[PDB]
DNA sequence: TCACCAA
């Protein structure tokens, strides 16, 4: 099956900015701040010392080694009196995934329509809303400030839901694994509300989450910083009362909800999901398009899994771990294209 | 050999004779060896080039159109204004196939041009037919404007991007990066040889600066608010958009008020613009037949937000906002409903200026000031940084005729853009008010006191 | 019938750009501002993988292809401490379908306007009337905005009228179908406008609509933008005060107006009115002209549509369909020469 | 109908 030369889809999943407050001991919340400061360093780079061959260079002394490296960063930190402190952003799950939102082809547009519909009957949603749900109850959108930290504490707010706020109180404790989720007073009522966003031709869903990190005395918060073309380390800002704060990257946001890719040959961790899954560890490809694993492999037997989706014999765990990467994409959004 | 394909190329300035023609040979090439090669083929096509050699390029915007013109800038023009008569016509180029753009370069790379040698030059004589005119209007894709002469019966003009304006101003604006504005084109091989050497894109004069507006009989139209106008007023010039088009809009303002009231006839219109905002927007053309898009193309437009004080001869509410006109220059402009109570009329213009609200806007007087050049425009718009730079007027190639196809069944002749600078008082009112001035070979909206 | 090589009308409904503003809850109106802000995505694109044959290609390892990816977009969100949004345009319904822009023929001129005193007397402004207003008072020209908000609220205000500025409240619950626009208290009275306005030799009804939009916490808005020939998505922008707003166009507001042809011979959602009439979510024209149903094939039976209309017994179906999509790119306008 | 063409 080949590929038409305008495919899109949107995305299904649409985070936003999240916003840090500084919560005082009289309940009073305060914008934070932060500040750039210069400082210095000693000067290791190994290329002060070594030469590309791997012999030094004869001009770098013992004196002029330690000479002093003057440099500059941005540093955001809780106040003294401070007491916690607030994030919050809002999610949606909102059925972008149904048909191409651009196709000029119209075999492709039929048939992809039938992977959505072939994958809903025969496997269902359960799967996909639960991956996605766990990173948005636990503190997977709050990257590094997690850690180093006393305890986290979530609230939701969905909004075509009727009353009780959903709570999850000191993760790293309680909410451990899957089953811990599950039994919250109501879990299956919120993931209904992701199934049934998916499954109808105009399903909505939005969650209001707000987190409480108690960090320790004057302790560290690290927000997504800046791309650049002298500042070393520029973070992201927004406006909130007229004083500039440090923000968590919309994208940012949203490339935490999605870290469910563990389906690869040989996988251990949970990847981003994309095309040809990446790792930015270790700066490599999983799902190579040598492997035949990754995402325009799976596309171009679209075909063979009608065949299997079809059929009363349920398929097996590689046949449906192609599907779950399959639609995991459908959700991520991107274009399609080819020639 | 890049450079010396630049150096005959009609956007580089001109320049040991026989190095010259044996290169000139081997500019069909897409040397001495091939430039013994004698096609008669070659020969007998080589006269088709200089038979679609243009002055001014019918093709500039919409590369469908169809027509040919080899002809020169019709008359003279006073001081402030500025034509393709006043520079000297000398940068021509090729308007026809995207096959012939090479083989175009043996004799239309001209200081004056090359247009069994023999032969060939008898019958290039007899048609070399220079001042040529061969345009017809009916199947191709041509702009047209009603314009009044004299006391009654409009004349139809189709405005033709002169090619030696082009690449005047192409040049001067190199090192101006804050004067130049650049439109792009593409298929720019069917668009002719003078947009294929800048590569498509065009280096327009933009009108410097901000636009920033200090504090500042007669009928009074309040907060005149176009959304998208068009900033291109000339094919030169992009900025605030022609005067001819604020004076269709008034002159579309009464002819509407003359069906109950046949004697209205504004005299002349004075303008107060706050709040240009000129942007590079997109438009999506329309789906043309093998169903697709036409040829995608760069638009300037801008949002302007003006004031207008008429000047009547001499009415209800509900008469004036149903017969005020809805576009202005492409845009649809508006009044707001909770600004209905200004369209009242007065007696003294002392009056009528500090009856409207939101006051903060520039009035436009024209900066009658000799000039004949692109450097003669740069130098007035530093010691202003506000002066805007925009068409004033059209200039005529011929005389108008009776066609067989015309603008709305007139007289019609090809005319080119005047381009003149304009002022903004603080607040002369006749110098204020602006009209509409027929010559014998041009028509320019000046001011009341030119 | 033969076309004539000059046909040609105005538009007969003219919008607005739409301005966006933000409401704080101290009821202070100030004006939407974006930036500009670099991102770092993946590398797929499916020619960095693969090459022109299909076949992967040879350059892009396992580690070239997991590098990093710089770009530039313009973002547009709505901020902190903010309510909801004010979304304000205009209509006007001036009835320029009424006589031809240009024609040259005088005998095709008399058929084209003897259509439309054939059509309000036979048929009627009712239909069509009904359906431009359908976009107007719910939330088509908001486009992508609508979408992911809790509710919107929609406010007329037209000119020619006396007391009670009309209210749409919460639309996505009250107003979905055609009659339930019907059943609010001052319908008639707004389609007696449009009416009014196409029926009249000089009839006008100005709107003034106000959208009131409330979105989830420090939402995404979703403007038009431009289409040029770096930054790689670059909002439309007007300047409102001294701040710039990203605004939607006064021609992405008038296609949302005219979705309105469901009269096409398999019509299963309403598409805007042009000449063969055309998608782009999937690139296809419905109303292809081998099929015969596209708008140069219904001027050449529009001498067919005289002895239709003056017939006693009504028309059917089939051919009065036709008569809508008629008028509909008669008020669309644009060029018609052939 | 298709072979023509650039920065």
């Amino acid at each position: 099956m080949k590929l038409p030369t305008n495919l899109a889809y949107e995305r299904s999943i649409d985070p936003s900015d999240v916003c840090f407050f500084v919560v005082w001991p009289d309940d009073r919340k305060t914008p934070l701040t932060y500040n750039s400061r210069t400082l210095l360093g000693q000067m290791e780079a190994a290329s002060l010392a070594y030469d590309v061959s791997g012999q030094p260079i004869k001009s770098a002394t013992a004196e002029a080694l330690a000479q002093g490296n003057p440099h500059q960063v941005d540093f955001c930190h809780v106040p003294y009196g401070a007491s916690h402190i607030e994030c919050s952003f809002s999610v949606s799950f909102s059925s972008e995934l149904r048909q191409p939102y651009k196709c000029n082809s119209s075999k492709v547009k039929q048939t992809l329509v039938q992977l959505v519909e072939l994958y809903e009957t025969k496997i269902g949603w359960t799967e996909l809303a639960t991956r996605y749900l766990m990173n948005i109850c636990n503190g997977k959108w709050l990257w590094k400030n997690t850690r180093k930290a006393y305890c986290w504490n979530i609230v939701l707010t969905p909004w075509p839901w009727n009353g009780e706020k959903v709570g999850f109180e000191d993760i790293r404790t309680n909410y451990t694994s899957r089953q811990d989720f599950k039994n919250n007073k109501n879990w299956s009522a919120i993931v209904e509300m992701i199934k049934t966003a998916f499954s109808s031709t105009d399903g909505l869903a939005i969650f209001e989450v707000r987190a409480t990190l108690h960090l320790p005395t004057n302790a560290m918060v690290r927000p997504s910083q800046v791309f650049t073309e002298q500042n070393s380390r520029v973070f992201q800002s927004t406006t909130i009362d007229g004083e500039r704060s440090p923000i968590l990257g919309a994208f940012k946001t949203g490339a935490a909800i999605a870290t469910i890719d563990d389906w690869y040959p040989e996988a251990t961790e949970p990847l981003r999901v994309g095309r040809f899954g990446v790792h930015r560890e270790d700066v490599t490809c999983y799902r190579h398009p040598s492997t035949g694993k990754d995402f325009f492999s799976i596309l171009q037997q679209a075909e063979h899994y009608i065949e299997v989706l079809s059929a009363n014999k349920t398929p097996a765990q590689e046949t449906i771990n192609d599907m779950h990467f399959l639609m995991a994409n459908l959700i991520k959004g991107g274009m399609f294209q080819h020639k | 050999t890049t450079e010396l394909k630049r150096a005959f190329r009609p956007l580089t300035p001109h320049i040991n004779e026989l190095d010259a023609l044996t290169i000139l040979v081997n500019l069909t090439d897409k040397a001495k060896c091939k430039q013994k090669l004698r096609d008669e083929k070659w020969w007998a096509s080589c006269i088709n080039c200089v038979n679609y050699r243009q002055s001014h390029n019918p093709k500039f915007p919409d590369i469908r159109s169809e027509g040919v013109i080899r002809t020169q800038a019709l008359g003279e023009l006073p001081s402030f204004l500025l034509s393709s008569s006043k520079i000297p016509p000398y940068h021509w180029s090729y308007s026809h196939d995207s096959k012939y753009v090479n083989k175009s370069a043996f004799l239309t790379n001209e200081i004056s041009c090359l247009g069994k040698t023999c032969k060939a030059m008898a019958k290039q004589l007899a048609d070399i037919t220079l001042t040529t005119i061969n345009v017809t209007l009916a199947p191709n894709y041509l702009t047209q404007i009603s314009l009044p002469d004299s006391d009654t019966s409009y004349i139809s003009l189709s405005p033709v991007a002169s090619l030696s304006m082009q690449s005047h101003f192409h040049q001067r604006l190199q090192d101006e990066n804050r004067h130049s504005a650049i439109t792009r084109f593409s298929r720019t091989t069917n668009m002719g040889v003078t947009a294929m050497t800048c590569g498509g894109a065009f280096r327009m004069l933009k009108s410097g600066a901000k636009f920033s507006s200090p504090p500042h009989s007669f009928l009074v139209l309040p907060n005149i608010r176009v959304c998208g106008a068009t900033a291109l007023s000339s094919p030169v010039t992009v900025g605030i958009p022609s005067l001819t088009a604020f004076f269709g809009f008034v002159h579309a303002f009464e002819r509407n008020i003359n069906r109950t009231t046949s004697s209205f006839r504004v005299e002349s219109f004075a303008i107060c613009v706050h709040q240009l905002h000129v942007e590079k927007r997109g438009l999506t053309a329309e789906f043309v037949e093998t169903i697709s898009a036409p040829a995608t193309r760069d638009d300037w437009q801008c949002d302007v937000v003006f004031s207008l004080i008429l000047n009547t001869n001499f009415i209800d509410q509900d008469t004036l906002v149903t017969s005020l006109p809805k576009r202005l220059a492409r845009g649809s402009a508006k009044i707001a409903i909770d600004d209905f109570k200004h369209i009242n009329s007065f007696s003294t213009l002392e009056t009528a200026i500090e009856s409207l609200p939101i006051e903060a806007g520039r009035w436009l007087s024209l900066y009658a000031q000799s000039n004949n050049n692109l450097s003669d425009l740069l130098a007035a718009m530093t010691e202003d940084h506000q002066l805007m730079a925009s068409c004033v007027g059209y200039h005529l190639l011929e005389e108008p005729k009776d066609k067989p196809n015309s603008l709305r069944g007139y007289k019609h002749a090809i005319a080119e853009c005047i381009i003149g600078l304009i002022n903004s008082i603080t607040f002369d009112p006749n110098t204020i008010f602006w009209s509409l001035k027929n010559y014998q070979n041009y028509l320019v909206v000046q001011p009341r006191s030119i």
